[PDB]
């Protein structure tokens, strides 16, 4: 009911892994409060796990502005890369305002399918070195896989 | 041979204590 309460909701749901729920949440929020940032930013989140890349880029290029140095770089460059826009999303990447692990990781992605296989194993490396998740041996995986790639043209 | 998107693994909201607590 309450803006503080309705955020309750939106969090439970996330927690959860109910983004569709979380959505509606969010653009009940959003009704009241249009530019909010937290808000744009969870309803981008949930708009992603669901599949919606087209929308959820929708979202962040009708708030330029409002999104400014908040400019959910990582996520606008997560979309364009999965709306195989590969060339824009490495733009956005290295406009990024504040460089991260996550823009970092997609970063590595997106080098992959760009086929610029030397500074991928890099970023690769890197992030094998530095990470603080359980995903390494998918990593590692990635990094067999990259080299695989370059094995072809020798 | 297989590659994984772990980029979607960070697909995540922002911290949210601020907006529960009205600050
Ligand atoms: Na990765």
């Amino acid at each position: 009911v309450s803006v503080p309460a309705l955020w309750s909701e939106v969090n439970r749901y996330g927690q959860n892994g109910d983004f569709t729920r979380a959505l509606k949440t969010v653009n009940k929020i959003l009704q009241i409060n249009k530019d909010d940032v937290t808000a744009l930013h969870c309803k981008v989140v949930c708009l992603i796990q669901n599949g919606s890349f087209k929308e959820a880029l929708n979202v962040i290029n009708t708030h330029t502005k409002v999104l400014a140095n908040n400019s959910l770089s990582f996520e606008k460059a997560y979309c364009e890369y999965r709306l195989n826009r590969i060339e824009n999303a490495l733009k956005t990447i290295e406009s990024a305002n504040q460089q991260t692990d996550k823009l970092k990781e997609l970063y590595g992605q997106v080098l992959y399918r760009l086929e610029r296989y030397d500074e991928c194993l890099a970023v690769y490396r890197d992030l094998v070195r530095n990470s603080q998740d359980d995903y390494d041996e998918e990593r590692k995986t990635n990094l067999s896989a990259v080299v695989a790639a370059q094995s072809n043209w020798e | 041979p297989l590659f994984f998107d772990l980029a979607l693994n960070h697909v995540a909201f922002p911290p949210l204590e601020d907006k529960l607590a009205a600050a």
